[PDB]
Order: C-alpha cells, then sequence, then structure tokens
C-alpha cells in the first residue's frame, strides 16, 4: 500500500496555520517557534514530534562500557 | 520534515 500520509493545516500548539512542520509518523504539524525545543530551521529527514521522540519505549542504547 | 506553508489564521 502507498503511504499516503496526512498533515494538519493547523499547528498542534495553537491550531494556527502558516509555517508548519509536520511529523513523519504523526499528522500533527507545528510552528517552528511554538515547538519545544523550537525549530529555527527545517530539518532534512523524517521529523518526529516531541511525543514521538519521547516514545523510545525500547532500550535507549545502553552505553555501559564498564 | 513534512513542512507546510498554509495561510495563517491568527
Ligand atoms: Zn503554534
Ligand atoms: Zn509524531
Amino acid at each position: 500500500g502507498a503511504m499516503a500520509q496526512k498533515n494538519e493545516d493547523e499547528c498542534a500548539v495553537c491550531r494556527d496555520g502558516g509555517e508548519l512542520i509536520c511529523c513523519d509518523g504523526c499528522p500533527r504539524a507545528f510552528h517552528l517557534a511554538c515547538l519545544s525545543p523550537p525549530l529555527r530551521e527545517i530539518p532534512s529527514g523524517t521529523w518526529r514530534c516531541s511525543s514521538c521522540l519521547q516514545a523510545t519505549v525500547q532500550e535507549v542504547q545502553p552505553r555501559a562500557e564498564e | 520534515a513534512r513542512t507546510k506553508q498554509t495561510a495563517r489564521k491568527s
């Protein structure tokens, strides 16, 4: 199947439009400054909202070298 | 990023 994603025309922060940046796996779009941390520039790649970046349910890379 | 440039609602 085709990954026909959907993007909100309203920011998840203030439900306003304009300069939006939408998540890959989540339809939410945000305003650059409204985000936390706020984007000053558009990221190249699969961008994820705060919830997604916090959704590291799996092992967060155990760096026990000792 | 899935960037959009819609109309501002304000
Ligand atoms: Zn906003
Ligand atoms: Zn997301």
